[PDB]
RNA sequence: UGGAAGUCGGAAUCCGCUAAGGACUGUGUAACAACUCACCUGCCGAAUGUACUAGCCCUGAAAAUGGAUGGCGCUCAAGCGU
RNA sequence: ACGAGAUUCCCACUGUCCCUAUCUACUAUCUAGCGAAACCACAGCCAAGGGAACGGGCUUGGCAAAAUCAGCGGGGAAAGA
RNA sequence: GGGAUGGCUUGUGGCGGCCAAGCGUUCAUAGCGACGUCGCUUUGAUCCUUCGAUGUCGGCUCUUCCUAUCAUACCGAAGCAGAAUUCGGUAAGCGUUGGAUUGUACCCACUAAUAGGGAACGAGCUGGGUUUAGACCGUCGUGAGACAGGUUAGUUUUACCCUACUGAUGAACUCGUCGCAAUGGUAAUUCAGCUUAGUACGAGAGGAACCGCUGAUUCAGAUAAUUGGUUUUUGCGGUUGUCCGACCGGGCAGUGCCGCGAAGCUACCAUCUGCUGGAUAAUGGCUGAACGCCUCUAAGUCAGAAUCCAUGCCAG
């Protein structure tokens, strides 16, 4: 197995997590709304019930624009019924959810008025929208944000208020013996270049994406598997190698990128009651 | 093979001719080697046949002394219900070595120049943080009591019940050294804790549970990695 | 056994570690990158090397996506590299090429297209069986 | 600290100082031990390194990969004219070591050999061993007889003084090549006596060493001049653009002592280096009276060792010569040392019988692929000078 | 062979078991090369009618 | 040390036999020759010494980060190699059992 | 595997010495022997009988 | 206890004949048997056994260029005590 | 869109490497002529001891033979250090 | 202007209570205490508890040393049947690899094995700690600016001196030829296959070893018959542009470019070669006292490791 499956699980990380943890009041666990349950940290909400019960937990489901309006009001009823969860579409210049989570955390700062400051730790996976979530609250882009995993490395204050602070945390992944190199890659923990023989993954995608989702973005139909649905795209978009030769791992890593980047509609629906 | 084969083997074969000779010669040979180990062995080697040969004199003569004698307390009169029984209310422990404030803090350097500035400190000993810490922000801190540092639980003995039991930490009450110290929490040698005392049964006059008292550190936890405590009772 | 093929005489290694051959049955593989020799000894930033016969530790680059996720052991068939046999003929095959066995040296593949070393058919006698030609 | 990885010596310990030997000739530092109820013999002997050529060889090596099969194999060509006795030297055990007693000379001496007591000949007068010639005549040899008769009584070692004919090699050099062959076997006064009935007469090479038996070369090796690390020691070559170098080693030093140790690869002499290698085995010893020395009882083509427009930088070979499998230390035109092996050998390949199938006789100027110009003419046919 | 020296010291004799119109050509050394051409090539029954 | 430990303990546990993976005749004979329940304890008392010893070493290593003094660091190392002494030789009995059972 | 300078690799080249390759040795040195004896042999003052004189130090000089 | 006879285990460990012999010190058997030890007698021939104390000596922990009672060297000392 | 801005990957490509080899010119080399500078307490082989964990001079040993040439970077020396 | 703990250390925890050889102690009968022991620190589980860089390490080339031995050699013990081993002993002679990962030390494979350190860490080169001057974001400050921090780009540049080392000459003894060997170095290493033998051993599955034979790994020393490489052989031929009016024969494009190319040099990219006596350690013994048994040791003595010393080998 490649080391860059095993990205997100270093001691470094986890010491960066852990000292947010010990800085922070309030834990606002950031969920992907296309994976809520995917992306749930229990390792964490495990360590936070046992260890330290003071420090709030708070679940904020980001990127519900890149989900049906009802799954994501059945996933907000499913983590509402353990934890306080809030909506959010993390944009500077157009976002959702912000009032609320500014009135939530003045609600905890009024719980905790007796100290001088309270500090929001922000914890999840990679690419769940934490630095986003920050600079959606704060109103600047003061942490820095990109598509691609692991941006954020070391911890950061942002001061809200006089009294909030707001820490950055590295994305973390929890070690489990279940989890897989493409349910990591899938669920965005991995760079799509460092990984090797990418198109393994592509008919995860296929089952993951309806049909006429990939039709309608790539203007492509009748491919009767994966490997020729590689193929064709190659031979639209003209990725050709020397001799003709269609480029497969160069377009499944364009069609992996667009998976996790958004510009392929996808989504995981809520379980039924 | 299966089951006993090499008794099987011995039944029906018997052994080689001289292994009952060469055995013999071997135990008759075996005062000579004894004694040559003795005056030729070195290093640690040595030292571990020295202390072991001194634990199998002690064994043999203590078994001397019993087949030798296989055929043959207070000072003053107390009844069976005052047996094993025991003004100035002193600790078990009323003084220690004070610490310096170098022993306890260290210098923790931060800046991104040549010179850096030093007005962080850090404490060398275990510390009990408190209940329901979290740390300040880090341009607010300046003592940094670090996560493997802090303990939440001590073994603390029952003096009269001559039993230990791990025990939560409620406060620390008095480090002798500096009252800056108790305020921080740090365990050393000799310092006053208060303990949770539910399970040890102890109860009032009438029936209320008395959860809390006071135990005093009688280890070094800098040195040893673990609290170790003697209710005051 | 570890794979070592006993009795071979001195012959030039032309195939180093990453090298990428040709697969030459049908198990449904159409390359192999090597990635270990069997036999290789230890020389500090020394490459392990392999020649015709040697059996090799590879991966699958192209071919079926079945034999993607395992190492492989193979034989090598066919190097293009030159080499001297004790006759004192110097030759060498237009590719280099191999094909994949079990640690045994029986193979999976069921036949060989194209020509197999005499070093290769010498030291594993299926290849021999399943060849065509020898050379 | 330690070195990380391990890694061997480069180079070895053993054959320093890398230096140019102290002559050209090579020295036999160990002859082989007497024993005396062997029968007398000779040691040793020299000769020419001519060059080297292709044999197919019919090999018979049960349990060999090779066995009932032909291969092709690399030999080396030492021209070997007979070798002419001129000395019988006395040695003596003393508790410093063998040590020279005495030294009686033949009667009569060759120019080649005087040629070896003088750097200018030409303007010499060559009065060496002329009043040496007159001891044979005066009381009758009754000071040789004395120095024979000591050598009889006194001594334990005996050595012939040898030199070779060099007039009947291509060399431009006429000034011989001189040694002392030890005789073993047999008593001292018959070594004495073996050598008095050897005075002045040719000693061939196959009456010293027979076809089939590994033998050793002692010869000084190809000069290379002042060489660097890199080629001198096989040291790996530093990254490209090292500053002060690449072929170079970067560290001579990093520990104590504030010295550069003797186990350190330094640039210096390579090469032209004294050597004495081990066990090579003698396949023919051909004759120079024969016509067809060159020729196998499988190939009849009736040829001589010499291949087509000669030996490169040699030129032809017209004595007996010894064909030995391998190579061996030195150059073309170099005097050779071959010495009997000093153990009794513990290999079948030196109890092995060599069968010849065919020697090549083609030209090493070039691609030759005829073996004699009668093979080329045939080939190519008639041409225009033939004409002409 | 474990009468003459056993495996790998005994030299077999592929000429013993020949079959030959006389019995004393077996050890024979069949020519091969001949003034740069090929004996085998040049082998024929009918070689006396063709000269 | 604890690589040392951990790594024998393992050696210990995953070749003896696990009795749920067997065929029914093997479980049942090795219950017949041997106390089942005092074979798991046994082996379940060898990995919980192994994880405790595991656990001690990550204690006292945290503790060496913050070690200020050869002498403090000489202790530590001490109290952890004394505390995966004991809990080796509180195991005195099942390793008696387990080689008579190999 | 067995060193070079191995008490048994010496015991087993110093049988095969006395057993093998000796008499191989000893024929070839009888040919050569016979062969260089071929070409070989194709008062006591005045003659020679009594070995007379020739014609820093050890001891200090005194 | 399937079997357990002193010798797989648990608990007791007595009496007689005694010169003396354990409800047994080990080997051994499936269990027996058999051998052996503790103990006693016969032969012998005069001094021993145990535990400590004080001397000298060995071990009682050592790394990393080749080296140090100052060096040679020293053994009824050229070491130690007077 | 644009970029001598920072980063990862793919194809091609090759002495980057396996593992080095060879050739050319100009040096270096030698000669005729010409010809400085830096640096310099005195000097330059090591081992052990020289309480101020310093030794090239001291002590105790190993030892030790004129005059030189080409390289060399361990030590000394050498960084407008 | 001033500066830049050490005959330390190693394999076995702390606290509290019992027990006890002993040390002390007889006008006081207390107190220490070896060897031990007892309490605190999951039915082979869980994988839903990774807990703070102020202190910096890596890497290339190369040499040597230590043993605290991973492998190879020998030996002792173990239900060690065989095979594979495990524990221990003598031993440093000989080896101990190739890679992946920087959102920041562990994995994978080959192999006999991938042992641990020192000579730095009490002015060689090159990546982080790491930090002059430019710039941006985060925290703090009214501010200049500082930092909990994060990012980018960024000047030390000997050798000809002495010594050491590697090589090369050399005066004096007339010149030269052939030698001896004090001393210094020293070299080989591991694996596989055939036979033994599908034999010993074994219920079966499986499955050795000595003698003998043949190769290969790493290392070392040479060599160029052959095969590749190299081309100022400017050797021959082809070809672009220009010039000598054209052809021929040539110049220039610093070797115009291309193809072949002897010779020379070269490559585990080619080929050859690498050798034997004595004394020992751990152990196994013989005879035999101490000590009327006994004993490999005391006197005497046999065997035995890749160890030690020499020969072979290099210098002289
Ligand atoms: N459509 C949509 N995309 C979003 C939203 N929030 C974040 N993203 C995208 O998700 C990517 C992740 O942004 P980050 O702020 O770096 O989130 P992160 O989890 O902190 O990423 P790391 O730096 O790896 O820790 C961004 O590049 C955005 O483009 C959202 O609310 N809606
Ligand atoms: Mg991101
Ligand atoms: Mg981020």
């Amino acid at each position: 197995k490649e080391a860059i499956f095993n990205k997100g699980t270093s001691k470094r990380i986890w010491n960066e997590l852990y000292k947010v943890i010990d800085s922070s009041d309030v834990i606002l666990h950031v969920l992907d709304a296309r994976d809520p349950l995917g992306t749930r940290c229990r390792h964490v909400e495990k360590y936070l019930a046992a260890e330290a019960p003071h420090k709030h937990l708070v679940f904020v489901l980001n990127k519900i624009d890149l989900v049906p309006s009802s799954q994501a009001a059945a996933w907000i009823r499913i983590l509402q019924k353990d934890h306080p969860t809030c909506a959010m579409r993390a944009s500077i210049t157009n976002p959702f959810g912000r009032g609320s989570l500014i009135d939530l955390l003045r609600q905890f700062s009024v719980l905790h008025k007796d100290r001088k400051q309270i500090s929001v730790g922000l914890i999840g996976y990679p690419n769940v929208g934490k630095s986003s979530i920050i600079n959606a609250l704060r109103g600047k882009a003061v942490a820095k944000v990109a598509p691609i995993p692991g941006e954020t490395k070391v911890w950061q204050y942002v001061t809200l208020m006089k009294r909030i602070y707001l820490i950055d945390c590295p994305g973390i992944v929890p070690p489990n013996q279940h989890d897989t190199p493409e349910d990591l890659l899938l669920r965005g923990v991995v760079r799509v270049e460092n990984v090797e023989h990418p198109e393994q993954y592509i008919p995860a995608v296929l089952r993951k994406v309806k049909q006429h989702h990939m039709e309608r973005t790539y203007e492509l139909r009748g491919w009767k598997d994966h490997i020729e649905f590689l193929e064709m795209l190659a031979r639209k978009s003209g990725r050709l190698l020397k001799g003709g030769e269609p480029d497969v791992d160069g377009v499944a890593k364009q069609v992996l990128n667009d998976f996790m980047r958004g510009k392929i509609p996808w989504f995981t629906p809520a379980p039924e009651p | 093979p299966q089951n006993e084969y090499i008794e099987r083997h011995r039944k029906l074969h018997g052994r080689r001719l001289d292994a009952e000779e060469r055995a013999r010669k071997k135990a008759a040979r075996e005062g000579h080697k004894n004694s040559e180990n003795a005056q030729n062995l070195r290093g640690l080697r040595a030292k571990l046949y020295a202390k072991q040969r001194h634990a199998q004199k002690i064994q043999m003569r203590k078994a001397i002394k019993q087949h030798e004698e296989r055929n043959v307390e207070p000072s003053d009169p107390i009844p069976s219900y005052l047996l094993d029984r025991a003004a100035r209310f002193s600790v078990p422990i009323p003084k220690v070595r004070g610490i310096s404030e170098e022993e306890m803090f260290k210098v923790v350097k931060t800046g991104k120049k040549t010179h850096k500035k030093g007005w962080k400190r850090i404490v060398t000993k275990p510390t009990f943080v408190g209940p329901d810490f979290t740390r300040r922000p880090v341009k607010y801190e300046r003592f940094i009591r670090p996560m493997g540092l802090r303990y939440k639980k001590a073994n603390v003995t029952h003096p009269t019940l001559n039993v230990t039991v791990q025990l939560p930490i409620l406060s620390v009450k008095k480090n002798p050294s500096n009252p800056l110290y108790t305020q921080l929490g740090v365990l050393t040698k000799g310092t006053i804790i208060e303990v949770n005392v539910s399970d040890l049964g102890i109860v009032t006059a009438s029936g209320k549970i008395a959860w809390g008292r006071y135990a005093q550190i009688t280890n070094n936890p800098e040195n040893d990695g673990c609290v170790n405590a003697v209710l005051l009772v | 056994k570890r794979g070592a093929p006993g009795g071979k005489l001195k012959m030039t290694l032309g195939l180093p570690v990453g090298a990428i051959m040709n697969c030459a049955d049908n198990s449904g593989a159409r390359n192999l990158y090597i990635i270990a020799v069997k036999g290789a000894g230890a020389r500090l930033n020394r490459l392990p090397a392999g020649g015709v016969g040697d059996m090799v530790m590879a991966t699958v680059k192209k071919g079926k996506p079945e034999l993607r996720k395992k190492v492989h052991p193979a034989v090598i068939v066919r190097q293009a590299k030159p080499w001297k046999r004790f006759d004192g003929v110097f030759l060498y095959f237009e590719d280099n090429a191999g094909v994949i066995v079990n640690p045994k040296g029986e193979m999976k593949g069921s036949a060989i297209t194209g020509p197999v070393g005499k070093e290769a058919a010498e030291l594993w006698p299926r290849i021999a069986s399943n060849a065509g030609v020898v050379m | 600290s330690h070195r990380k990885y391990e890694a061997p010596r480069h180079g070895s310990l053993a054959f320093l100082p890398r230096k140019r030997a102290a002559r050209h000739r090579g020295r036999v530092k160990s002859f082989p031990k007497d024993d005396p109820k062997k029968p007398v013999h000779l040691t040793a002997a020299m000769g020419y390194k001519a060059g080297m050529t292709t044999i197919v060889r019919d090999l018979d090596r049960p349990g060999a990969k090779a066995h009932k099969k032909e291969v092709v194999e690399a030999v080396t060509i030492i021209d070997c004219p007979p070798m002419v006795v001129v000395g019988l030297v006395g040695y003596i055990e003393t508790p410093r070591g063998l040590r020279s007693l005495t030294t009686v000379w033949a009667e009569h001496l060759s120019d080649e050999v005087k040629r070896r007591f003088y750097k200018n000949w030409y303007k010499s007068k060559k009065k060496a061993f002329t009043k040496y010639a007159k001891k044979y005549a005066e009381n009758n040899g009754a000071s040789i007889t004395r120095e024979l008769e000591r050598i009889k009584k006194y001594c334990t070692v005996v050595r012939v003084l040898a030199h070779t004919q060099i007039r009947k090699t291509p060399l431009k050099q006429k000034k011989a090549h001189l040694m002392e062959i030890q005789i073993n076997g047999g008593s001292v006064a018959d070594k004495v006596e073996f050598g008095r009935s050897l005075f002045e007469k040719p000693v061939t090479i196959d009456t010293i060493f027979e076809k089939d038996e590994m033998i050793d070369v002692i010869a000084v090796t190809k000069g290379h001049g002042f060489v660097g690390v890199t080629a001198r020691w096989g040291t790996k070559k530093l990254p490209r653009k090292t500053h002060k170098g690449l072929r170079k080693v970067a560290c001579i030093g990093a520990w104590h002592p504030s010295h550069v140790q003797w186990t350190v690869a330094r640039a210096g002499q390579m090469g032209y280096h004294h050597r004495t290698s081990v066990n090579h085995k003698i396949y023919r010893i051909g004759k120079g009276d024969d016509e067809a020395n060159a020729s196998t009882e499988t190939d009849l083509t009736k040829k001589k060792i010499t291949p087509m427009g000669g030996f490169v930088r040699y030129g032809e070979v017209n004595n007996d010569y010894v064909m030995i499998k391998g190579s061996v230390p030195g150059v073309k035109k170099r005097i050779m040392t071959l010495r009997k092996s000093l153990f009794t050998h513990t290999s079948r390949k030196a109890l092995e019988k060599v069968e010849l199938k065919w020697i090549d006789t083609s030209s090493e100027f070039g691609h030759g692929a005829f073996q004699t110009a009668a093979e080329k003419k045939q080939f190519m046919g008639t041409l225009k000078k033939d004409l002409q | 062979e474990e009468a003459n020296g056993g495996a790998g010291v005994f030299n077999v004799d592929l000429r013993k078991d020949w079959i030959l119109e006389n019995p004393e050509w077996k050890y024979d050394k069949i020519p091969e090369i001949f003034d740069g051409k090929n004996v085998y090539d040049y082998i024929d029954p009918d070689i006396d009618a063709k000269l | 040390t604890q690589e040392t430990c951990s790594e024998k303990f393992g050696a210990i546990i995953s070749s003896f036999p696990v009795l749920s993976d067997q065929h029914p005749f093997h479980r049942d004979l090795m219950n017949i020759l041997y106390d089942a329940d005092h074979f798991k304890v046994a082996l379940g008392q060898i990995s919980t010494a192994k994880n405790l010893i595991e656990t001690i070493s990550r204690d006292y290593v945290r503790l060496l980060k913050y070690a200020q003094s050869l002498y403090q660091c000489k202790q530590l190392k001490r109290a952890a190699l004394g505390r995966m002494a004991t809990l080796i030789k509180r195991l005195k009995d099942p390793l008696i059992y387990l080689d008579q059972v190999r | 595997a067995k060193s070079a300078r191995a008490s048994r690799i010496k015991e087993n080249h110093q049988r095969f010495k006395k057993n093998i390759a000796g008499p191989v040795e000893a024929a070839r040195l009888e040919r050569l022997s016979a062969k260089l004896m071929a070409i070989a042999q194709a008062s006591g003052v005045k003659s020679g009988k009594s070995i007379g004189r020739k014609d820093s130090s050890i001891v200090f000089p005194m």
